[PDB]
């Protein structure tokens, strides 16, 4: 973005400054599930099936 | 005498008999497979009928 400068002669007039603005943008933290089974549960793999 | 050299011949393929649990009890009860995902299913009980 610049700004607007009035007249013919701008010797007494500052330049506009460039100003290189950045966006950052970021991973969050990895969401996640977690379950367990154990090697009774295991033996129906509708509890896998279903909890995946 | 000659002094040949000694070696320890071991032949780790060959076993002495060793000792075992005769299993005679266990060879002839009755043997049952109830089935793994229903006795999971079950809660590790099954049941059977008497007769009338």
């Amino acid at each position: 973005h610049m700004n607007i400068e009035e007249g013919l002669d701008l010797s007494s007039k500052t330049p506009t400054a460039l100003v290189q603005r950045l966006v950052p943008s970021v991973f969050k933290e990895p969401k996640n599930i977690l379950y367990t089974l154990d090697a009774r549960e295991m033996r129906d793999p509708e509890h896998k099936t279903e909890a995946g | 005498a000659n002094q040949l050299a000694k070696d320890l011949e071991i032949m780790f393929e060959n076993y002495v008999e060793g000792f075992e649990a005769a299993c005679v009890v266990s060879r002839n009860a009755k043997k049952f497979r109830p089935g793994d995902t229903a006795m999971q299913r079950a809660g590790d009980v099954l049941y059977r009928p008497q007769h009338y």
